[PDB]
């Protein structure tokens, strides 16, 4: 979190406090360039292109 | 006196009654305790989860 300023932080099915401090068997993470103008498309409920 | 097992149908009924009481107690409470769902700790977020 310190390395990059965060425009938005949202956690689903898990607490933000829990994600910071919980025990998980495995961690899988994806990093990619995503535009600020289009943030609506990346929503599980929504079906953007 | 000689045969008290397969020959006695009544003996099998006593065995069934003992089996039924033990089976009902274990299935209703012991099996439900621990993993009630596919995975359960008996309550949500017991320690590690928050």
């Amino acid at each position: 979190l310190s390395l990059f300023s965060v425009n938005d932080f949202t956690c689903s099915q898990i607490s933000p406090a829990a994600i910071a401090s919980n025990c998980y068997s495995s961690l899988i993470l994806d990093y990619f360039s995503y535009p600020l103008s289009m943030k609506s498309d990346l929503s599980v409920s929504s079906a953007g292109p | 006196q000689t045969g008290f097992t397969t020959t006695n149908e009544a003996f099998q009924k006593v065995q069934d009654a003992v089996n039924n009481n033990a089976q009902a107690l274990s299935k209703l409470a012991s099996e439900l305790s621990n993993t009630f769902g596919a995975i359960s700790a008996s309550i949500g977020d017991i320690i590690q989860r928050l």
